[PDB]
């Protein structure tokens, strides 16, 4: 009868608002804007976000609620033969610790090397520097500032990695962070919720305490106008083009992560009757909002280099870890009471990391707890045995080739796995399972059925959408590639094999439940596509 | 169970007054839960008030409501004869769905006399063993009446059946049918039946009554 | 528009069975959740049981759970409600009632239906004419309904020519009985310049009488 509850709403809306909040809220979406037309760029995010993106995002906390349940058992009791959905989500959830987490662990490292009166990356005139370091950032390939070659050369060591198959050796100073890392999550998910759910409140909202001092700060510098002049200003000749549409629509669904498994294990320890369709309009916009700030954080500093500093916008204006790791640490270094900006810059990449590891690890867990109370009473072992796994596979990327690794599981892991998933969720949820039979559900919840614009997102646009991002997602696709180095065809194999291995759950379920079961074919479809619910 | 209770149980308004009326649960109930029915006599309850201070479709703006928590009520600006009716608020919070115990409105008018008329048994009733004298009392305000029965100049107190109209919509009147039953070998070891009916109206009471031979 | 129409329901021994039923037009039945509410002769509402969209979600009162079972038929468009081991507190106008949602309330009712459990046997009526013992401008006169069971009866005078000067008594229960009256106004030039009529219907008996009035 029972299950375990959130203590507090405030504790459910922080590890939504927690996990959603991450680095790509800071190094993808200012960054996508400054691309794409800037303030133009808002009207396709806009119009993805509202179709595609929160429909998708609130479906997923609706279905948390109402059928009580993790990733595994909740798309088994909603659709038997769709079952296999719940397990490729879990396995992709875990195959993304598997990296993800390693950014943390930077972050942290980048702190800890933070208590100086002098910034280590600051000049060239190191011994892990080259000839050819420049104070700041270029356009040239083989000439690097000073903050790429201290990331590179000294904290990551890449230079001493000639690929993929030669690793190296170990960091152990990674390894420390990355032990740290995994130990601060230990003993947040280990309790479970009644610990996750109040610690959340500290990391989900130290970065918006940080961001609001960046942004002062960010604002009182010279040159800040000129940035907010790239980063915002409207330009809708980019607006015709499909590929900003397609940029708009790829951020917008990985930003809030619909349909991954992680919302619905949230939304499963809600009260029955609490309001969810509230829940998920305040936390999506909070995401995004989140995102909106951040690019003035951002490129309020990319002006202030742009002017004092005498670098080309262009060069300085990044993607992914290069922004947090190298251009703005760079800025900092600059600025007087450097330490100080430095040190709260790390640790809020740091506690926005945590949040969705958190969230990541937590799908994982409830997924298995609800289908094998095998190892439900035996969670405080069982994490401990996770984190474990996480970790000793983490340590090929403490190695000095490890960022070759760590490349491979980002563009293969969750990258095509989930889209393909999600796809399913939706085409589950309301082709197979039905709006009216799911809009019936989240009356008796909150009162009243959703809208028909909320009915047509989830049957006829998000169909589309996700199959839209897919489309040109193959279309645009390249071999794997870091730098000047190309990765193996049998690297890439390796990937496809991983992005494949959670995809082919699907299927395999679908095939295997469906010879398990007496009848005939027409008499065994039906009985896997009869709700739990209606069996009663 | 979540009970709401309302009062007045009844209440009289002049036409253009102001009336109140409130609507008070035992737990806490949601405002947007919170909802007004009015139910005019003979009909079928109608929607009314949503939410507490929402107005449903072709309800006039004279009316108007509000509220929180455990407490509510129903205000209408200026009252009119349409307004006449039951009111029933309901909580849509939880289960089970409660109604109010309701507030029934009526409209004030100037005090009228009754008209006071006997009517002595039917040949036809006179055929079986029975014998029922009735009495009407028609068009008087306010609704308060008192029927007394005698027999010969002594009173009789039983076997008596007493009906009230509801107030009429259009002169706001009440109207009662007092009836005395009883059998006729009774009927016939009397010779005089009277019918007498006090009302505020009149300080004696206003009185009919018949003779049995004629 | 939308119109929701009661039908079945009438006398019930206690302990019986009786199905109830509502016809839903001018809408998607198959959105909307519906609900029962009875109205006791004390005239109280009580909301009874509440069926879903998909009738997937059943709620009752814990006053006839276990009795009464709610049902729906969205290719008919109909609302069921299934009544057994009736008592006679079960006495009242069910109504068929439309809301989705909660914060909305109910909408739309029907005319309702009325629901009798007694142990007491049908029986007509007896009218008899009401006429003075012995001005003006006007007279008065009346039609007595005494002794029957159940309800309804309709009354009206002259086939329901007149409508002015009318007034009808609501019928009182007394030792499982029901007595009703009327009396009607006119002008002593009107009466007994022409004769006069009361009409009154008890279906349940299936009793339909004229009586004439005639001055004594
Ligand atoms: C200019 C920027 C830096 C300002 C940052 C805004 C901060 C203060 C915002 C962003 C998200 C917000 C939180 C969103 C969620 C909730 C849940 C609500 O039940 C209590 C308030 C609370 C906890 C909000 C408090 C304020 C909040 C933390
Ligand atoms: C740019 C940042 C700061 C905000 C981004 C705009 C977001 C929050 C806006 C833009 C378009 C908006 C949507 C427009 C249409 C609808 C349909 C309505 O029935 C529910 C609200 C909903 C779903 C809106 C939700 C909020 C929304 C998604
Ligand atoms: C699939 C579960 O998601 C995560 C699992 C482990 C670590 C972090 C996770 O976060 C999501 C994510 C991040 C990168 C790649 C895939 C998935 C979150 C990151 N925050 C927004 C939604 O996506
Ligand atoms: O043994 C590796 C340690 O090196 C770093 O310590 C640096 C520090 O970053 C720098 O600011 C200081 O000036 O020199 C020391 C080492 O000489 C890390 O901070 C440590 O975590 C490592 O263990
Ligand atoms: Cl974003
Ligand atoms: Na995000
Ligand atoms: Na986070």
């Amino acid at each position: 009868d029972e299950r375990e509850t959130w203590s507090g709403k405030v504790d459910f809306l922080l590890s939504v608002i927690g996990f959603a909040v991450d680095l790509a809220n800071v190094w993808r979406f200012p960054y996508l804007c400054y691309k794409n037309g800037g303030g133009a760029f808002l009207v396709p995010y806009g119009i993805m976000l509202a179709v595609g993106g929160i429909p998708l995002f609130y479906m997923e906390l609706a279905l948390g609620q109402h059928n009580r349940k993790g990733a595994i058992t909740c798309w088994g009791r909603l659709v038997p033969l769709f079952k296999g959905i719940g397990y490729a989500v879990v396995l992709i959830a875990f195959y993304v610790d598997f990296y993800y987490n390693v950014i943390i662990a930077w972050s942290l490292r980048f702190f800890f090397a933070s208590f100086t009166n002098s910034l280590p990356w600051t000049s060239c005139n190191n011994i892990w520097n080259t000839p050819n370091c420049r104070p700041f950032e270029g356009h040239v390939e083989g000439f690097q500032s000073a903050a790429s070659e201290y990331f590179n050369r000294y904290i990551l060591e890449l230079n001493r990695s000639e690929g993929i198959h030669d690793l190296g050796a170990i960091k152990w100073d990674m390894a420390l962070c990355l032990l740290i890392v995994y130990l601060i999550c230990y003993f947040s998910l280990w309790k479970g919720i009644s610990t996750s759910g109040k610690v959340v409140w500290f990391t989900a909202l130290f970065p918006y305490a940080v961001l609001l001092i960046l942004l002062i700060r960010g604002l009182t510098l010279p040159g800040s106008f000129l940035g907010i002049q790239y980063y915002l200003t409207p330009n809708f000749s980019a607006i015709y083009k499909a590929e900003v549409w397609v940029d708009a629509a790829t951020q917008v669904f990985f930003s809030l992560g619909p349909g991954f498994g992680v919302l619905l294990a949230y939304a499963s320890y809600n009260k029955y009757h609490n309001n969810v369709y509230k829940d998920a309009l305040l936390t999506s916009f909070i995401n995004s909002a989140t995102s909106f700030i951040a690019g003035f954080v951002i490129f309020s500093v990319l002006g202030y280099m742009a002017h004092t500093l005498g670098v080309r916008i262009e060069d300085v204006a990044t993607e992914g870890p290069g922004l947090v790791f190298v251009v703005y640490p760079a800025a900092i270094a600059t600025m007087p009471a450097s330490t100080f900006w430095a040190l709260i810059f790390f640790m809020m990449l740091a506690t926005l990391g945590l949040d969705s590891s958190f969230g990541g690890s937590e799908a994982i867990i409830t997924a298995l707890s609800d289908e094998f109370p095998k190892i439900k009473r035996n969670r405080e072992l069982f994490v401990a045995g996770l984190f474990s796994l996480y970790f000793v596979v983490g340590l090929a990327s403490c190695t000095q080739g490890g960022f070759y690794f760590f490349h491979l599981l980002d563009r293969y892991a969750a990258g095509y796995s989930i889209l393909v998933a999600v796809f399913f969720e939706a085409i589950a949820v309301s082709w197979i399972y039905g709006t009216n039979r799911f809009s019936e559900d989240i009356r008796d919840m909150i009162g009243f059925p959703p809208g028909r614009y909320w009915q047509v997102c989830w049957r006829f646009v998000a169909p589309i959408f996700l199959l839209f991002i897919t489309v040109y997602g193959l279309i645009g696709y390249e071999p794997l590639t870091y730098a000047d180095y190309v990765y193996p065809s049998w690297a890439n194999a390796l990937g496809w094999c991983i992005a494949g291995s959670s995809v082919v759950m699907i299927p395999a379920v679908a095939i295997f439940k469906l010879l398990s079961t007496p009848g005939s074919l027409r008499q065994r479809f039906t009985i896997l596509t009869t709700p739990w619910r209606d069996q009663q | 169970e979540n009970v709401l209770t309302q009062s007045p149980a009844i209440m009289s308004t002049s036409p253009g007054e102001k009336v109140t009326m409130t609507c008070r649960a035992s737990s806490s109930v949601g405002s947007s839960y919170l909802h007004w029915y009015q139910q005019k006599s003979g009909a079928s309850p109608k929607l009314w008030i949503y939410s507490t201070s929402n107005l449903a479709s072709g309800v006039p703006a004279r009316f108007s409501g509000s509220g929180s928590g455990t407490s509510y009520s129903l205000t209408i600006s200026s009252v009119e004869a349409e307004d006449a009716a039951t009111y029933y608020c309901q909580q849509f919070s939880g289960y089970p769905l409660t109604f109010g115990s309701g507030t029934k409105l009526e409209m004030k008018r100037a005090d009228a006399a009754p008209t006071v008329s006997i009517f002595p048994p039917s040949s036809e009733q006179l055929t079986s063993g029975g014998a029922s004298v009735v009495c009407f009392l028609n068009n008087f305000y306010p609704k308060d009446i008192n029927v007394k029965w005698k027999i010969d100049g002594s009173e009789r107190q039983n076997g008596v059946l007493n009906s009230w109209t509801d107030q009429d919509s259009k002169d706001s009147t009440y109207s009662m049918s007092s009836t005395l039953t009883l059998t006729k070998d009774e009927y016939e070891r009397h010779n005089s039946y009277t019918c007498e009916a006090t009302h505020k109206t009149s300080t004696s009471p206003i009185v009919k009554s018949f003779n049995r031979n004629e | 528009e939308v119109q929701l129409v009661e039908s079945g329901g009438g006398l019930v021994k206690p302990g019986g069975s009786l199905k109830l039923s509502c016809a839903a037009s001018g809408f998607t039945f198959s959105s909307y959740a519906m609900s029962w509410v009875r109205q006791s002769p004390e005239k109280r509402l009580e909301w009874v049981a509440e069926i879903s969209s998909g009738g997937r979600y059943i709620y009752y009162s814990d006053t006839v759970t276990g009795r009464f079972t709610i049902s729906r038929d969205n290719a008919r468009n109909i609302l069921h409600l299934e009544m057994s081991s009736l008592r006679s507190e079960d006495t009242a106008m069910y109504y068929c009632a439309r809301g989705e949602v909660r914060q909305r309330g109910f909408d739309y009712w029907g005319q309702g239906t009325t629901l009798t459990v007694s142990s007491a046997k049908t029986t007509a009526p007896s009218v008899y004419p009401l006429a003075p013992v012995c001005t003006g401008s006007s007279v008065t006169l009346g039609c007595l309904v005494k002794g029957y069971f159940p309800e309804p009866v309709t009354l009206t005078w002259n086939s329901g020519s007149l409508s002015s000067g009318v007034h009808t008594f609501p019928a009182v229960l007394q030792s499982d009985l029901y007595t009703l009256s009327s009396s009607v106004t006119v002008t002593s030039s009107t009466w007994p310049s022409q004769s006069i009529t009361c009409n009154v219907a008890h279906p349940a008996s299936s009793t339909k009488v004229d009586k004439k009035i005639e001055p004594r």
